[PDB]
């Protein structure tokens, strides 16, 4: 979108929300 | 409307606003001739002056009246002013405004002296004085330059960003080809030919500007001098005599780059100038190299752009792109910077009347003049 | 309606704008203050003195470059309506104060007199008819969707948590902390001197801040990687110097993390954010080790998130899910929440009107926005 | 008259050496002397009942 | 043992050695290098080119100074290899630097690289059984007693202030500033420059210096005194000359309070050292006031600290006690303290083992240094 070309950017390769191990 | 007049220890020129050829062009040197003991009738002038000195050089010797700004003597400065200004234009002082021009390290004491005198002699409506510099990167085109000064013996590095410059940024070394005229006279006097007037150094300043042109490196080219004499060009004088140099003509210039040839415990001119670039901005620096602005009478000297270039390129980096601005006019430039701004009527409001040092006495040059 | 409200998401360094239901602020530029330093002849330069754009940031070396901003807390109250002139000017709004609505954009805690000063401003300087100032948390739960979670930011030099489930009164649970990147370049600049490196100026620190965010990451084993060799690799100036990357720019940044190493005792983020959650209840903190809000532009850098998912790891106990709000346009989105916060129904109860400042203000003021 | 690129190129234009464009840049426009009088006009003329 | 500490006193302008015991002051001397400056064939010369001493401050216009030492950081590492020999004379040392122990000044913050290539020739070039290198401070602070200290000085180039209580180092509260006689010269030179006097020779330098400390005073009031009428006495000079005295004396060291006049900012001394003490707590700050420092050779002046105190009036609040002196020698103090502390017990695990230079070397010095 040119929501993320008009400004410096967004993340870049990486996603917002991760996970802890299996099993906890 | 105004009275723009350039000055020079050598070239002093004038005219007014929207001139574009200086009115006034002569050698503002003062000429003393051979006064003797014996009778003689018909007389003459007490002291022939530039011109009028050279006019009967055979007899007046063109001493120098100022000295890389220390003038001599104001009175005989003040009768080269009364006599050009009688000479060229005849007219009365009171009409205009005067014009005129200095450069810094001064003492605050010789402008307040010379303004001062002004009203005094003259008695001028205004007047105004002003920094060569200013006037050629004014008619140049530009508020953020850097520029230097090579007159007959001056030499100032003057960097400029949006009209806005430091005193600490801009350099000087009020050294010129003057010396080289010495150097020159007396290398050739080595050479074999005498040198005792001021006649000598006239000859000798002629052929300087004939021959000092710029080449590379002085190991290769005095290998191919010696190898090939074919560069030693010969030239007969006014007398019979024809010498013939070839290293000699632009190995002369080569001591601006080199204090060593006088050993002045000095640096070169391009290092000079770089650490002028040293004091400033990272970013205005590269407008230097962008603005690389030059002046001054004794730059009409082909092939210093391309050393001082190729100097600087091996102190810059790559990046800094270099971008000479290389007027081969710069010399009667100051004076044409002065017409334009003798032009805008601005300026033309801002003024130093009379009842400035009247009442005010002389801090008003402090504060006004620039 | 034409009478748009306006939308203004502050910051510590960084200020955006816009209207409602906008979905990208027009105009974006930073927090500071400006003046020339030096002194031109010719004419020809910028006037105006207070620059804020491409001249701004290219003039640079003529400029002082300050921030009122001090924690956010601004001091040059008159210079911020100078700014907010600009921010009403020819190219960037030409609306008048009386003649839209506006919301605001605010850090929390603050003392009384700031929002009694900013009404003084944009009530009888700037005369706003709706001014309404809150929290970007929720604006932030807007842009995201969600409506209960911890809130946490980084400014420049501020940072705080809100964990609060959906707008419910809990200001015994909230933390803030404000200490950020500007203090860490200028630690940064330390590191340079420290291996000869000297700066000092506004525009030079500016340029250090650039470094700084364009060049820093964080190793995730401190120790472990200190004692591998690092690489040093070198950006260069805009003349083109030396710029290693250094110990510094994943050494410094974890001072955030460490920062009895600047000299006072505080606790880092990860503990400051275990101990909102003590400020919680047990039948709730579940959700809150769901409830992971996260955002703050400077938190921007490598080796960020994921790392500090292993410090969590190290604090919070057994079965704790990663839910962490992280695009890059958290500043932004809290602009949007607060535009789509304009575009709303209930929004004309929200805002404070005009004659309430005429009658009261200040009490009404706080009423209004608790 | 706002206009960047046109008065970029006027500036190009006075770079030519030939810096009187500033003398008709100046003279003909008196625009600003036409708003100031509509502005002397505002109170009376301007928002008349 | 024979084998007495060699102390040494380094110094950006004052600069000494010593030994442990021997209170009184070994050898003073200079810092630069003697280059030799004209040539010639005959016999009856002294040859060897590296000239330091009397023949160095008696020939001066026949030696150029060599300052490699930039703010206490030297450059050319082998004029300080020759410096070093000059030291290790018969003349000057007597003995070897293999055979006896060593201890040296050091201004702080400086490039840990300088120290490496220091402890290189220190051990690599001269296998000195034991050496350690600290601060001047902490010499003066041990030749004084208090286990407070805000060690405030100057040497030729770099203001200092270091605050500190029973040697608690808080780095974050010490500051300092690359600036102090270098620059005083400089700027002595331009108030001649301003009145046409050039001297930049080497030779010309040391006349500067000459003047630096012969012809020079204060006034508590800036302006006050500035804007007067002078009467400007003249002085008799070491050729047979003879210039006035000038205002300009006491206006120079303004120029440390007022640095933007020569261009750069800084802060003020004094307002550092505020700084610093607003960087401490409460009740130190009583005892910082009564903790008070007398350092720094520059700092000659008459009315000198009563100018100071009236800034300190100017910025503290009241209930500030601080008192004066009856100075010795506040010089050669910190090289005293340094000779005491080279005579101490517990003083040899301050040194650092040659062979664990050989082992590891620089970086276990610096992080067994402070
Ligand atoms: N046409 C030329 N070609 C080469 N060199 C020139 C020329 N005209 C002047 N010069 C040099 O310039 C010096 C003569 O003085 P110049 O023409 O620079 O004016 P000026 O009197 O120096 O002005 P000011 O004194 O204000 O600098 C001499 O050193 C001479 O070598
Ligand atoms: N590449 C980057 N990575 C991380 N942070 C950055 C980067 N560039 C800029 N920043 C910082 O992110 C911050 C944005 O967070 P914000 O809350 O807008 O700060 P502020 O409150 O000071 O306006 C800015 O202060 C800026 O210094
Ligand atoms: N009377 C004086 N006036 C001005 N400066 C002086 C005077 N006496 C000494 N100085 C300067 O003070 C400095 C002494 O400072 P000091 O604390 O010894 O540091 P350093 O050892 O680095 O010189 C010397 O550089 C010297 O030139």
């Amino acid at each position: 979108d040119p929501k993320y070309a008009d400004l410096p950017g967004i993340a870049r390769n990486e996603p917002d929300v991760y996970e802890t191990s299996d099993l906890p | 409307a105004a009275l723009v007049v350039d000055n020079g220890s050598g070239m002093c020129k004038a005219g007014f606003a929207g001139d574009d050829a200086p009115r006034a062009v002569f050698p503002s040197i003062v000429g003393r001739p051979r006064h003797q003991g014996v009778m003689v009738g018909m007389g003459q002038k007490d002291s022939y002056v530039g011109d009028e000195a050279q006019s009967k050089r055979g007899i007046l010797t063109l001493k120098y009246p100022i000295e890389h700004g220390i003038v001599t003597n104001w009175d005989d400065m003040e009768k080269i002013w009364h006599h050009t200004f009688y000479n060229e234009l005849r007219v009365a002082p009171e009409e205009h405004p005067v014009l005129l021009t200095e450069a810094p390290l001064n003492p605050k004491a010789n402008r307040e002296k010379m303004t001062q005198i002004m009203f005094e002699t003259f008695n001028t409506p205004a007047m105004y004085v002003a920094i060569q510099a200013v006037l050629s990167l004014y008619a140049s085109g530009r508020t953020t330059g850097i520029v230097m000064d090579s007159g007959d013996g001056v030499t100032h590095t003057v960097p400029i960003y949006e009209g806005y410059a430091l005193p600490h940024a801009i350099l000087r070394l009020d050294l010129a080809g003057r010396d080289l005229t010495d150097y020159l006279m007396k290398i050739l006097t080595e050479r074999g030919y005498s040198f005792t007037t001021t006649a000598e150094r006239e000859i000798v300043r002629d052929i300087k500007e004939k021959l000092c042109y710029v080449a590379l490196d002085f190991e290769q080219e005095m290998a191919t001098a010696a190898s090939s004499s074919s560069l030693e060009k010969s030239y007969e004088l006014p007398d019979g005599q024809v010498i013939t140099i070839g290293n000699e003509r632009f190995r002369c210039p080569e001591a601006l780059f080199q204090p060593s040839f006088l050993g002045m415990e000095s640096c070169g001119i391009h290092e000079t100038t770089f650490n002028s670039i040293m004091k400033c901005d990272v970013d205005i620096r590269k407008d230097l190299y962008a603005n690389t602005v030059l002046s001054g009478g004794t730059t009409m000297y082909p092939g210093i752009a391309d050393r001082m270039q190729k100097e600087i390129t091996a102190l810059a980096p790559s990046t800094m792109k270099i971008k000479i601005i290389a007027p081969p006019e710069r010399k009667y430039s100051v004076w044409i910077g002065g017409s334009i701004l003798a032009s805008l009527s601005t300026f033309q409001q801002m003024w130093i009347s009379k009842q400035e040092y009247d009442e005010s006495g002389p801090s008003i040059v402090h504060r006004k003049c620039f | 309606i034409a009478n748009q409200p306006v939308v203004i998401d502050n910051g510590s360094g960084v200020i955006k704008a816009g209207f409602a239901g906008d979905q990208i602020p027009k105009y974006c530029f930073p927090n500071y203050v400006g003046r020339p330093k030096h002194v031109r002849v010719m004419a020809g330069a910028l006037e105006g003195d207070i620059f804020i754009g491409p001249k701004a940031e290219e003039h640079r070396g003529l400029l002082s470059i300050r921030y009122p901003m001090e924690h956010g807390i601004v001091k040059d109250w008159n210079d911020m309506e100078r700014i907010w002139q600009y921010v009403y000017s020819k190219d960037q709004l030409q609306t008048f104060s009386e003649e839209h609505p506006v919301l605001l954009t605010e850090a929390p805690l603050n003392p009384r007199k700031n929002r009694e000063r900013a009404a003084e401003v944009f009530f009888e300087t700037f005369n706003v008819p709706a001014l309404f100032i809150s929290m970007q948390a929720v604006l932030s739960l807007y842009a995201t969707g969600r409506t209960t979670g911890v809130v946490l930011d980084s400014g420049d030099g501020v940072t705080h948590a809100v964990p609060i489930y959906e707008g419910f009164a809990m200001p015994h649970s909230i933390m803030r902390i404000d200490i950020a990147g500007r203090d860490v370049s200028r630690f940064l600049r330390l590191y340079l001197r420290k291996e000869g490196y000297d700066f000092h100026s506004s525009s030079e620190f500016e340029i250090v801040k650039a470094i700084k965010e364009r060049a820093c990451y964080l190793s995730i084993n401190p120790q472990k990687d200190e004692t591998l060799e690092t690489e040093k690799a070198q950006y260069y100036l805009p003349d083109g110097s030396t710029i290693e990357i250094g110990p510094s720019r994943f050494r410094a940044p974890e001072l955030l993390f460490r920062p009895d190493l600047i000299g006072e005792e505080s606790e880092g983020i990860h503990e400051v954010l275990v101990f909102a959650i003590q400020k919680s209840d047990m039948d709730l903190r579940r959700t809150l080790f769901s409830n992971i809000v996260l955002s703050g532009g400077s938190t921007l850098f490598k080796g960020f998130g994921d790392r500090l998912l292993s410090e969590v790891k190290k604090l919070a106990p057994k079965d704790v899910k990663i839910r962490i709000s992280a695009p890059q346009e958290r500043l932004y989105s809290t602009w949007i929440g607060g535009s789509i916060l304009a575009s709303l129904d209930t929004f004309k109860k929200m805002w404070v009107s005009k004659k309430e400042y005429e009658e009261d203000g200040a009490r009404s003021i706080h009423r209004k926005t608790f | 008259r706002e206009s960047p690129e046109v008065l970029l190129t006027l500036d190009i234009l006075k770079h030519g050496k030939r810096f009187h464009a500033t003398v008709s840049f100046d003279t003909d426009t008196g625009l600003k002397q036409a708003l100031e009088t509509v502005n002397d006009y505002n109170p009376l003329m301007k928002d008349f009942p």
